[PDB]
């Protein structure tokens, strides 16, 4: 698991999120896709603690998937984020909780803006112009304090975006393998596939 | 052992009805009638309370229009207790909604729980169905006004006007008269009083005998409000409209 | 009223006699025993042209080694077949080997009196459950809701039972081979069948130890009702 | 009407079985009567033995229910047992729970609430019984309390229960409307039990030997019986007056 | 054994009628008379102690019954399952209300929770609705005094004046000449003692009637002092005594 | 702290031949430096030809054998007193011992 | 009416009649006695021989509750067992909790509570016996006698059955004619000649004896059965007074 | 709970409460399934003594248990949003743990096993509602029908219809279907079952629903304009 | 007839008519005998088919090495009160290494099916029984019947026609009782008896059954061929 960052744009939002699995001293994959379609215009990234991240992430979509089918409608990303925080809420005092930390990136078409979540495992939600779990933030928060605008476009994004992926091959201990980075917008999700 | 005394609630006529339901159904046949007219711009709730003594306390009263939520009303036909019961569950079921979303509840998925539940002692558990129909009066932002009646089945449907309780059949066909599309508020009003005082079996309709609430778009842009009439204001809108 | 589980002045279950009364209006099922295999066949009935006949699926796979065939409330036997598949794989964990054609009929046989006021009445549905096994070979069971099983080298159950048992009766000898049972169980199915047999309103199926459980499609079936025709007109 | 069977309202608003349970309060044809002095409350019942292989000291209707309460009961054996020993069960427990002695009138009212739920819900028959609670409380002075099958309660200055109920209740009546007070102006439990058995005996028209009454007496702390010589020995003072 | 009746006592007949609640009302019909009169400062509720044997103390049977400090109860029907009742209310009052918030509920508040009660007994499994009709009296900072009725059905109401029981036909008509909205609390309790004296037969004396107030604030029966904003009950029960002087002023 | 289990030595040992199979234990049963019998059979015949011994904790293994003996008298009721092939015995242990995956028998066990 | 087809129902006159035909069923019964004697108790019974087939002395009847108590039932034979299994739970807890032996009184009343509460509910049949039981605490000898409804006291004597007035009327005048008690081996004789009078009213099928005592001097306060040369004798002083 | 048996035998061997249960979709509104040789089509009257209604918020009778499952019904309305709940569920549940949408075999099979359960239980009655449920099983093109019903049983249907008058239009559908040559166009098989529905309903008002359920998850609704062409032009077609 | 619905109900004449109603399927069910000598107790068993393409029912049931039954009645429950039979032999061998005792066998059997007879809901077992077992005290039988009445014999018969068997063996008693040390002498007295009670059918070799338990032997079951020597 580890890196997995949202910026949030003009138009859209952006998830990156590492693509290395790891587990003792072998790297068993480098090409994972650490994320979940919610909904049409909803993406959720997730990291944390092996074997919990999937089945939360599975779990989540099969309740928003219902949801969907039961009122012909599909919940805005703030609902969703809601839901997600409350469960995760829930969670943290179970006999065994969810060690899974997630980024939500919406764009809701009643509003016509796109939004961005970051939720950790205790429950803790926030809406952010940009984020990051695990130490990615130690990295990313500072630089795009200072490079990141509001007004920015989906190509100055995935610049912006760089410029942090950049960083953490540079500064972090690990290889992470790379990123998968995902676009959220008025049209629904795609995925930039050469990065 | 007590089989002897089972009276089987949630079983089927060899014409494949449940008794208890349409026997529900005919108990709220003789309560007040209750009116739901919605317009363009807002909706109406209106009901006559059973017949009434001099001596009761009219304006601490609450009989038979009940607030949901902030943008949900019910006008009650039937036993209130039975209604109670339903109402406070609903009330609860509309908070966990916006507990769980941060939104508040859509009328239809509030409505659909609450006729679920009243299905549940039709099948189930060997229990009296609640003697009780509603008709909800609420704002959503996805659908705007909406009206529905629930009835003892479990079974609800959506209208433009509706009637529950005594006299539904000369009150239906009233509304089919006189009810259209482009109507307002106050047009509705107006409307759901003439119509009471047509089927009522009083000699003549007075504000003490009656409940009225309205959901407008009344209070400053893109935003609802819920107003159960006081007294006073009934007894003005009856003049205004010219009843008494 | 008057409880589920009530005795008869004459000593019988009133809601086990009944059950075996909405089991004779069921479609005909029959099923022939030999030394090279064991035939289970149907009546498929169906109750308008424009179904599609095919989805009639009253013959049922329960392990390589056994298979099933029902007739009455068949809707009640969905649970039966899913407890006897589950007995006969539990067994095959448990003992690492294939599970006796008895064993597994005592099993689906206890479920059936576990009723009254546990389910609310009894299976309305009889089984033929046939198959093989290495210590007592090809073998016919029938599964009444009762809870008991007869052995049998050939049985009917449903609508046209009682005419063909006493067929059956006739015409059943220890020397069968499986082509004789084969035509035995499609000549005595025409013969109770309201409409007229052909390859879609009739199904058979064999169990044999080398090629297990077997359904035949209808171009199989079909050659054999034809082969059956010859072979009548020919005496 | 299986309204008649359970208890459920019948048309008219009666529960049936709860008046039929008043019926079987008078099945043993037996009588008792309770009055209060100034330092004590007497209860006396009659004991009729007719069968001879009985052994008559095995036979009682009264009860020492706790250490400072009585209960004598009009109905069959086996109910009568079983309110007993239930009402032995909640003294107990209450001692324990609050840390002093449960008060007759408190007794009373919570076995009175446990007969009420019987006439409401449906599993439980009625017990075909009435209750007569005895003491002298530390803070109400002498007191009797009497249950019955409906759930209704209420103290008394004086009572009689069974068939010949309504001349011994006459009879008292009388006594007070002369006496002009609550009670038995006596001082000894002595003479207010020879008080009892005398109006007993000229409202009932019997004569009574030794073996023929049942006596409980409730004094400040305790609550005891007589015995058949304690009861012989006060017969014989009502006689030679 | 078990309670094998799981299913509704109370069920709805062909013409809607539910039989139960309809036979319990009835045995409301064949009850005592009671009333409850409102005034601008105090409710007044009261009822005849229609005593069973002169030998019973009538004292020690209580009708009418203090709920909390500002809250009364009074009813027609069944006596032991009124007595219930009133154990149930007490305990709710407490539990789902004051053990939350600090302060007793609001009238129409522990009103609406005993007609819960008594809707239950309706619907529940295995038993009977109850067979009395409550009138509640009460007070509370934001609503003021207030009186409602509570039937067997579950149902409330509130009332200016009313009476229930045996000779509430009757009772009704005479409060109605009787009431305006300016009563003094004393003009109301002189109003009930002659609504009273209509249907009670035998003795109408202090010790026949039961009556109590729901009235000002009683520092003398709170028990101590020292706490500014406590200042009393405002249920009063009025003893055998002060019926007697109000009933030679009649 | 209630230690549940101990150790009561002893050493087991089985070999195939073409038409037959020995196992054989020790007779030696110990806790600690001490001899608690010189003779203690470990190996037993369990019916239907088969021979099983659970080495180690000997209250473990008792318990054990004891249920697969068991196991063998009501196989036999339930299956027409059909014998037990010593594959099918084999099975049977696994899900005797695993069934106690998470409290385990404190034994080898040797059939 | 149909009063009588639910347990537990009041009849107007205020009856249980399931109860009542309960007992029909006790009468119906063989008859059983027990005698209250010096220092224990004795218990018989009659046991119909209803065929050569029977082994004799091997289906016994008088069962005993812990060590000091025995208990014999007239009716329907696995309902008296029933009770008897409750009542040595009964016994077991109590001895359980307070060491010492149930006391018979205290004993009775668990039957007793037992019994009643068979009358409270619908979904239970009453108890289609009628249960004489006793034995010797530290108070001394009791004897009681149970029945359906859950009544019981204390007796001198008691008996029920097909035989129980005959057997009654002869416990009357044993009570008559000893008032100052008969001994251990006296009631064992006399138990002995009351089952064989009341066999009169049984006539068709022949019968065995089976005969218990607890006394504190004979048995030692134990429950113990007559047999061999004891119970021969007790069969012989019968079979004289007969004839 | 509540325990009572309520579905038992007759003397005769029939389950009362099941063949009640029947009468109920008997008297439900009529609804019709035609499967054509690359589409299902969903037809259903609805009662139009109703007027006053809102149609934008009142329970269509065609519901989606998944993208590419329909399920239409005949009966109670209330019973059958119990049955379209569970379905969807399970829709959903089947999704999870196998990662692929339900057959719409499997997904008929489950619903028609719920309503068998409800026949064989405690304190329970039988649902008051058959199913027509349609669609195409993942990555395939082959059109599915079924029908369910309150006993449980259930089977696949060339085309099929349940409720009032359903004998009417299953004589009508009948005659009207070659096996050999299924409706070749979707507009083909919206014809056939807007024909059939019309033998039955009354005028082609707001009367009669349509929904089209083509592969890989193409289902749409038609408006009522879109259903009256087809009514006027059969009516033109027919004076003959 | 009013007070038959269910067996918590007493006719007014003190009867348990369901009961008497379960009794009734033992007396419709096929013949089955039991006796015993000293050394060694046997059961004979008439067995029934359907039809003759069909299997004919097994009535015998083996509960432990010791101690067997067979059954006249509804089978099933015969399988119920068997199993439950095992278990108690089962459970008094594994915690107290105790061969159960048949007495005891029959004191619980008594009790179990009492327990369906005092109950709203159940119902009575609807099967005869009869145990033989050897124990610490010899040989036993024991007659099971479905009211709670056990029973022990030196012979019995149970089901259709029982009552010629049961006479016969009423008057062979002397005889039968003193067959000590022979086995195949015992099950010949046996085969005698239930000849008693048949009627247009005799004894075959797939018709009857045979169990023997004794001094030496292990409860066994006898069929087909195994009896041939007995016809």
């Amino acid at each position: 698991m580890d890196i997995i960052l949202g910026i949030r744009v003009q138009d859209s939002v952006i998830l990156a999120s590492s693509k290395a699995v790891t587990r003792g001293i072998s790297v068993l994959k480098d090409s994972d896709d650490k994320t979940r379609q919610l909904s049409p215009h909803t993406l959720m990234s997730f990291a944390g603690e092996a074997g919990d991240t999937v089945q939360f992430a599975e779990y989540i979509q099969a309740n928003i998937q219902l949801y969907s089918i039961r009122e012909d409608y599909e919940l805005s990303p703030q609902a969703v984020s809601s839901f997600v925080r409350q469960e995760l809420a829930k969670s943290i005092r179970s006999r065994r909780p969810y060690q899974v930390n997630v980024l939500i990136g919406g764009y809701d078409k009643k509003k016509n803006k796109p939004e961005l979540y970051q939720i950790d495992y205790l429950g803790t939600k926030v809406e952010l112009p940009y984020g990051a779990h695990g130490y990615s933030g130690f990295y990313t928060f500072s630089l795009l304090d200072h490079h990141y605008r509001p007004d920015m476009t989906t190509e100055e994004g995935l610049d912006l975006l760089k410029l942090c992926v950049q960083e953490l091959e540079k500064r972090m201990p690990m290889d992470f393998k790379g990123v998968i980075v995902k676009i959220v917008d008025k049209d629904g999700i795609r995925q930039v596939d050469d990065f | 052992g007590s089989r002897r005394y089972d009276s089987r609630t949630t079983i089927f006529s060899p014409e494949g009805r449940l008794y208890q339901v349409e026997y529900a159904l005919e108990s709220i046949s003789h309560a007040g009638t209750a009116i739901g007219i919605m317009a363009s711009d807002g909706i109406v709730l209106a009901a006559e309370r059973k017949v009434t003594s001099t001596l009761l306390e009219q304006d601490t009263s609450t009989e038979k229009l009940y607030k949901l939520n902030d943008k949900i009303a019910v006008a009650v036909a039937g036993l209130t207790a039975d209604a109670e019961i339903l109402i406070n569950t609903a009330r609860i079921h509309a908070q966990n909604y916006l507990k769980t979303y941060n939104e508040d509840i859509p009328v239809e998925i509030l409505v659909r729980r609450l006729s679920d539940i009243k299905q549940g002692y039709t099948q189930h558990g060997g229990l009296r169905p609640f003697g009780v129909s509603f008709i909800y009066a609420g704002y959503d932002d996805r659908y705007g006004y909406q009206l529905y009646t629930s009835n003892p089945s479990g079974n609800y449907t959506g209208w433009k006007a509706i009637s529950v309780g005594a006299n539904t059949s000369a009150a239906q066909t009233l509304l089919q008269m006189d009810y259209k599309d482009d109507m307002k508020v106050d047009d509705a009003i107006e409307l759901a009083l003439k119509t009471l005082s047509k089927t009522t079996d009083s000699s003549a309709l007075t504000y003490d005998r009656l409940e009225f609430a309205t959901i407008r778009k009344g209070a400053n842009d893109g935003e609802v409000y819920q107003k159960i009439f006081k007294p006073q204001e009934i007894k003005d809108i009856l003049v205004k409209t010219g009843i008494t | 009223d008057r409880g589920v589980s009530t005795f008869s002045p004459e000593g019988r279950l009133f809601q086990v006699e009944y059950s075996l009364e909405a089991i004779k209006l069921g479609s005909t099922a029959i099923g022939i025993a030999t030394k090279e295999g064991v035939v289970l066949g149907v009546e498929k009935r169906a109750t308008s042209p424009l179904l599609e006949s095919d989805s009639i699926e009253k013959i049922v796979e329960i392990d390589r080694h056994i298979g099933c065939a029902m007739s009455g409330l068949t809707a009640d036997a969905r649970s039966m077949i899913e407890h006897a598949r589950t007995a006969a794989v539990t067994h095959n964990l448990y003992y690492d080997e294939d599970i006796n054609v008895e064993s597994l009929t005592q099993s689906v046989c206890d479920l059936a009196l576990r009723f009254g006021e546990l389910m609310s009445r009894p299976f309305g549905v009889a089984l033929l459950i046939a198959g093989h096994d290495a210590d007592d070979g090809y073998q016919l069971f029938h599964a009444e809701p009762s809870g008991t099983f007869y052995r049998y080298n050939a049985k009917a159950i449903g609508s046209g039972s009682e005419g063909a048992q006493a067929e059956l009766l006739n015409e059943w000898h220890s020397s069968l081979t499986l082509k004789e049972a084969e035509l035995l169980v499609l000549k005595i199915l025409k013969q109770v069948m309201e409409e007229k047999l052909d390859e879609n309103n009739a199904q058979l199926s064999c169990i044999t130890k080398q090629d297990g459980f077997k359904i035949y499609d209808n171009e199989k079936t079909a050659e054999l009702i034809k082969e059956l025709k010859e072979k009548e007109a020919a005496e | 009407g299986y309204d008649r069977h359970i208890t459920i309202f019948s048309p008219e608003g009666r529960l049936y079985q709860v008046e039929y349970a008043f019926k079987a309060t008078n099945q043993t044809n037996i009588n008792s009567l309770a009055v209060r002095g100034k330092d004590c409350t007497v209860v006396i019942s009659q004991k009729k033995v007719p069968d001879k292989l009985l052994d008559p000291t095995t036979v009682s209707y009264i009860f020492c229910i706790s250490r400072t309460i009585g209960m004598v009961v009009n109905g069959p054996i086996p109910d009568a047992r079983n309110a007993a020993l239930r009402a032995k069960a909640e003294a107990a427990e209450f001692r324990y729970k609050y840390g002093y002695d449960m008060p007759c009138d408190v007794l009373a009212k919570r076995m009175a609430n446990l007969s009420q739920i019987y006439t409401q819900r449906a599993y439980m028959r009625p017990l075909g019984v009435i209750l007569t609670f005895v003491s002298v409380d530390e803070e109400l002075g002498p007191s009797i309390y009497k249950t019955d099958p409906a759930g209704y309660y209420v103290g008394y200055k004086a009572t009689a229960t069974g068939p010949k109920q309504q001349e011994i209740t006459t009879n008292l009546e009388n006594h007070f409307k002369k006496s002009k007070i609550d009670h038995i102006n006596e001082e000894s439990w002595e003479k207010v039990v020879e008080f009892a058995i005398t109006h007993m005996i000229d409202a009932l028209g019997t004569e009574f030997s030794k073996n023929d009454l049942e006596v409980g007496v409730a004094t400040k702390d305790k609550f005891f019986t007589l015995s058949a010589e304690n009861i012989e020995e006060r017969l014989v003072a009502i006689a030679e007056q | 054994m078990t309670d094998r009746y799981s299913f509704s006592l109370t069920t709805f007949s062909p013409s809607g009628k539910l039989g139960q609640i309809d036979y319990a009302l009835t045995a409301v019909k064949q009850g005592v008379t009671s009333l409850g009169i409102k005034a601008t400062n105090g409710v007044v509720i009261a009822t005849e102690k229609k005593s069973s044997s002169p030998l019973a103390m009538s004292e020690t049977l209580s009708k009418v019954s203090l709920l909390t400090p500002d809250i009364g109860a009074v009813y027609s029907g069944m006596g032991p399952d009124y007595r219930v009742l009133v154990d149930k209310s007490r305990k709710v009052a407490h539990t789902s209300y004051k053990r939350i918030y600090g302060e007793y509920p609001p009238t129409k508040l522990l009103v609406s929770e005993v007609a819960k009660i008594m809707q239950e007994a309706t619907q529940s499994g295995g038993v009977r609705p109850f067979g009395v009709s409550l009138l509640i009296a009460g007070h509370d900072e934001f609503n003021g005094f207030s009186l409602y009725q509570v039937d067997p059905s579950g149902s409330y109401f509130p009332w200016k004046a009313t009476a229930i029981g045996k000779g509430s036909v009757a009772a009704k008509t005479f409060l109605e000449k009787r009431w305006n909205d300016e009563l003094e609390l004393e003009d109301a309790i002189h109003i009930a003692l002659l609504t009273l004296k209509e249907s009670v037969e035998g003795e109408f004396n202090g010790d026949t009637i039961e009556l109590a107030i729901i009235g000002d604030e009683n520092p003398d029966l709170l028990g101590y002092t020292g706490i500014p904003t406590d200042k009393g009950p405002r249920f009063r029960k009025l003893t055998s005594q002060e019926i007697n002087d109000r009933l030679e002023a009649l | 702290q209630f230690n549940p289990y101990g150790d009561n030595g002893g050493t087991i040992l089985g070999i195939a031949g073409e038409d037959f199979a020995v196992l054989a234990g020790d007779t030696r049963n110990i806790t600690d430096y001490s001899i608690n019998s010189r003779y203690e059979p470990k190996v037993f015949d369990c019916g239907d030809n088969i021979v099983m011994s659970a080495n180690g904790f000997a209250a473990d293994g008792d318990a054990l054998v004891k249920r697969f003996k068991n196991s063998v008298k009501w196989y036999h009721f339930d299956h027409n007193d059909k014998k037990l092939s010593i594959n099918s015995a084999a099975r049977n242990i696994q899900h005797l011992l695993y069934g106690k995956r998470f409290f385990p028998y404190y034994v080898h066990t040797i059939i | 009416t149909g009063y009588d087809l639910s347990n537990s129902v009041f009849s107007p006159d205020g009856r249980n009649f399931q109860v009542e035909y309960a007992v029909k069923a006790v009468e119906n019964g063989t008859t059983s006695i027990g005698i209250k004697c010096n220092d224990g108790v004795v218990f018989a019974v009659e046991k119909l021989i209803t065929s050569k087939l029977l082994v004799p002395q091997k289906n016994v009847k008088i069962q005993v509750v812990d060590r000091h108590i025995g208990c014999v039932y007239s009716g329907l034979i696995p309902d008296g067992r029933h009770l008897v299994n409750r009542g040595r739970e009964e016994a077991a807890s109590f001895k359980k909790l307070y060491k010492t032996p149930i006391p018979i009184p205290a004993f009775a009343d668990r039957l007793g509570q037992y019994v009643q509460a068979h009358t409270l509910y619908n979904s239970v049949r009453p108890f289609g016996v009628s249960t004489i039981f006793g034995g010797v605490d530290k108070n001394g000898a009791h004897l009681y006698m149970l029945e359906p409804s859950g009544s019981y006291w204390g007796y001198k004597g008691a008996a029920t059955g097909k035989g129980r007035q005959s057997a009654k009327a002869e416990l009357e005048k044993l009570v008559d004619h000893h008032p100052e008690g008969l001994s251990a081996r006296e009631a064992v004789k006399q138990a002995a000649k009351i089952i064989y009078l009341a066999h009169e009213d049984n006539k068709e099928k022949d019968f065995e004896l089976e005969i218990s005592w607890c006394s504190l001097s004979e048995t030692n306060g134990l429950h113990k059965f007559v047999k061999g040369d004891l119970l021969q004798e007790a069969i012989d002083f019968a079979q004289k007074e007969i004839n | 709970g509540y325990d009572r048996a309520l579905s038992i035998f007759s003397p005769d061997g029939h389950i009362f409460q099941v063949e009640y249960a029947l009468e109920a979709v008997k008297r439900g509104t009529c609804a019709v399934g035609v499967k054509g040789k690359n589409c299902v089509v969903l037809g259903c009257e609805r009662r139009s003594t109703l007027k006053l209604q809102d149609t934008r918020i009142t329970p269509s009778k065609v519901s989606k248990i998944d993208s590419h499952v329909v399920l239409s019904f005949s009966g109670l309305n209330a019973d059958s949003r119990i049955l379209i709940e569970k379905a969807r569920v399970e829709a959903q549940s089947h999704r999870l743990t196998l990662e692929d949408p339900v057959t719409v075999e499997y997904l008929t099979r489950y619903v028609a096993g719920v309503q068998q359960r409800y026949t064989q239980s405690g304190g329970v009655r039988p649902f008051g509602v058959s199913t027509l449920i349609a669609g195409f099983d993942p990555r395939d093109d082959e059109p599915k029908l079924y029908q369910t019903e309150p006993s449980g049983i259930y089977s696949s249907w060339s085309a099929q219809t349940i409720g009032r008058n359903s004998k009417t239009v299953r004589e009508f559908l009948e005659k009207n279907y070659d096996r050999k040559e299924p409706p070749a166009t979707v507009e083909e098989c919206v014809k056939l079952t807007v024909r059939s529905l019309l033998e039955v309903v009354q005028t082609g008002a707001k009367n009669i629903e349509i929904t089209v359920v083509k592969p890989d998850s193409d289902i749409v609704a038609l408006s009522s304009e879109e259903i009256n062409q087809y009514v006027t032009q059969i009516e033109q077609e027919k004076q003959e | 007839n009013n007070y038959d619905g269910d067996t918590v109900t007493f006719s007014p004449t003190g009867r348990l008519f369901q009961v008497e109603y379960a009794l009734e399927a033992i007396k419709q069910g096929s013949v089955t005998v039991g006796l015993r000598s000293n050394t060694h107790a046997v059961l004979v068993a008439l067995k029934r088919n359907a039809d003759e393409l069909s299997s004919y029912q097994k009535k015998i049931i083996k509960c432990d090495e010791h101690m067997g039954l067979s059954l006249a009645g509804l089978a099933p429950d015969a399988r119920v009160l068997s199993n439950y039979l095992r278990q108690q032999c089962n459970y008094s061998s594994l915690v107290f290494n105790r061969k159960l005792a048949v007495e005891r066998a029959g004191h619980l059997l008594c009790d179990k099916a009492q327990k369906n007879t005092q109950s709203y809901g159940g119902r009575p077992y609807g099967v005869g029984l009869l145990i033989i077992g050897y124990d610490k005290s010899g040989a036993h039988l024991l007659e099971f019947q479905p009211s709670g009445n056990v029973t022990e014999l030196y012979g019995t018969a149970i089901g259709a026609r029982s009552q010629g068997a049961k006479t016969y063996l009423e008057r062979t008693l002397d005889t039968f009782i003193k067959i000590d040390g022979n086995p195949d002498e015992l099950i010949k007295a046996g085969v005698e008896a239930i000849s008693q009670s048949l009627r247009d059918e005799s004894l075959t070799v797939d018709n009857l059954s045979i169990a023997i338990v004794g001094k030496d032997t292990p409860f066994t079951i006898y069929d087909g061929e195994a009896v041939a020597k007995y016809i």
